[PDB]
């Protein structure tokens, strides 16, 4: 089949364990329990997840995941306006590591609230990559999140 | 189930449950909360006996999480209040109460290079609180937790010290020498089994800024870029790092410098079960696999190195590595020389 290389990154507490979580189940410390054999437009893929929790510090880390990563979800929460202005940094790394303008990513939203869509499309189209809101607790608008970076790796 | 868990016994003085419970109730339930619990089930067919039980539960974790405390003026409070209260009874002779209230840089070599960094690692590692890691899971940021902080502050530093240590050559030859001398100083580390530092090390070798540097990787000895290919193959992100994992179990005795994935763990364990059940009560075996999970590093706290260092060669050390390089520079420095 085909493997994709995902890694989730974003700012601690908004969630994207969580997400990531309710996209695979229903043991991390295993390898299996981050990886995911999936069907998408007709064909199966294998989908290989990586969470970024505690390996935000360490740069050297950092760079691993970002320079072996093919696709990159830049999460960030909806009622926080600095996870919002993090993103920015989070793309700039990673051009540096890619050394390109054209890196496969998708933004996404996820958890009243304090960002608007508008600017987080704004920023979007900005940079050119998808835009996607998500719910990790109960509506889980999870698959086309993940697919919808899936598709932007095939389409690379 | 509250009234139901805390029922730990104690025979004037005498379990796992009981240490679970008093470690890990401040992630679910506050521990303010708590302490009003035991002062209501105080006062309660013939049971002063159960309630020395209480006192002494009570004297057990205030002395065991001495840091209940600092943070928490509601706990202060309330037990403040609690041993007023017993102290205001007078009787069931608690002592309990006044018991209570009461130019060139490293001339060094490979081996020593790398046992100095695993003593710094070590020393630094184990400042790490575990209420630390508790603000780490639940804040989700390290910040107002120094200790850990510092460690995290101390592998970056070590990253930035070997990549400004690389291209402070002109010369690929003098780079390629410099990354045969951090090749065979990962290899040691691997030796001593510290692999904290050996990622760290890693990464500064694997770092953007530097493996761009062709010519340097080309004058590099086959040997040694088989080695590195075999390292980062080791601390590689595949399968939530599988080899590097496979090689954890497969070490023993002093293995212990441990990565920060373990805090990548615990976050996931945070997460993937819920805290509390819809009946109202919470579900232990999480708050078990997290206790146990934490308790394997206190474990690893408490082990000696096997190898020993120089306190005031330490010291410079620890001078070398505190500069002050921006991945800006660094980059710029790399772009400077390819």
């Amino acid at each position: 089949m085909t493997e994709y290389k995902l890694v989730v990154v974003g700012a601690g507490g908004v969630g994207k364990s969580a997400l990531t979580i309710q996209l695979i189940q229903n043991d991390p410390t295993i390898e299996d329990s981050y990886r995911k054999q999936v069907v998408i437009d007709g064909e199966t893929c294998l989908l290989d997840i990586l969470d970024t929790a505690g390996q935000e510090e360490y740069s050297a880390m950092r760079d691993q995941y970002m320079r072996t990563g093919e696709g990159f979800l830049c999460v960030f929460a909806i009622n926080n306006t600095k996870s919002f202005e993090d993103i920015h940094q989070y793309r700039e790394q990673i051009k540096r590591v890619k050394d390109s303008d054209d890196v496969p990513m998708v933004l996404v939203g996820n958890k009243a609230r304090t960002v608007e869509s508008r600017q987080a499309q704004d920023l979007a189209r900005s940079y050119g990559i998808p835009y996607i809101e998500t719910s990790a607790k109960t509506r889980q608008g999870v698959e086309d999140a993940f697919y919808t970076l899936v598709r932007e790796i095939r389409q690379h | 189930l509250l009234e139901k868990c805390i029922q730990s016994f104690d025979s004037a003085g005498s379990d796992h449950m009981l240490n679970m419970v008093l470690a890990m109730h401040s992630w679910v339930l506050p521990s303010a909360d708590l302490a009003a619990r035991l002062l209501t089930s105080y006062q309660k067919d013939t049971q002063e006996l159960r309630r020395l039980q209480i006192c002494h539960l009570v004297r057990y974790w205030l002395m065991r999480h001495p840091e209940v405390m600092h943070q928490d003026p509601q706990l202060e409070e309330v037990i403040g209040r609690f041993w007023a209260t017993v102290a205001r009874e007078g009787n069931s002779a608690q002592r309990r109460l006044g018991d209570s209230s009461d130019l060139l840089f490293d001339h060094l070599e490979t081996g020593e290079l790398a046992q100095h960094l695993t003593y710094l690692e070590f020393r630094s590692f184990q400042a790490i609180t575990p209420q630390d890691l508790r603000s780490y899971v639940l804040q989700g940021s390290v910040r107002g937790c120094p200790a850990l902080e510092g460690s995290v502050g101390l592998s970056n530093s070590v990253s930035r010290w070997v990549q400004v240590m690389v291209l402070s050559r002109p010369g690929p030859l003098q780079r390629a020498q410099v990354l045969d001398k951090f090749i065979h100083v990962a290899q040691r580390l691997h030796q001593l089994q510290n692999f904290n530092t050996l990622m760290a090390v890693t990464g500064g070798l694997c770092h953007s800024a530097i493996s761009r540097l062709k010519d340097s990787h080309a004058h590099l000895s086959p040997d040694s870029t088989k080695a590195l290919l075999e390292l980062t193959e080791l601390l590689a992100s595949h399968n939530n790092y599988a080899r590097y994992r496979r090689t954890w179990a497969g070490c023993a005795g002093f293995r212990l410098p441990v990565l920060g994935v373990h805090l990548k763990d615990l976050v996931s364990l945070h997460e993937a079960q819920p805290d509390r059940l819809p009946d109202g009560r919470l579900h232990l075996p999480k708050l078990n696999n997290l206790y146990l999970r934490l308790q394997e590093l206190v474990a690893l706290q408490g082990q000696h190195p096997p190898c020993s260092a120089n306190e005031d060669l330490l010291h410079l050390l620890t001078l070398s590595l505190d500069l002050f390089y921006t991945e800006d520079e660094i980059y710029e420095l790399s772009y400077a020389r390819e």
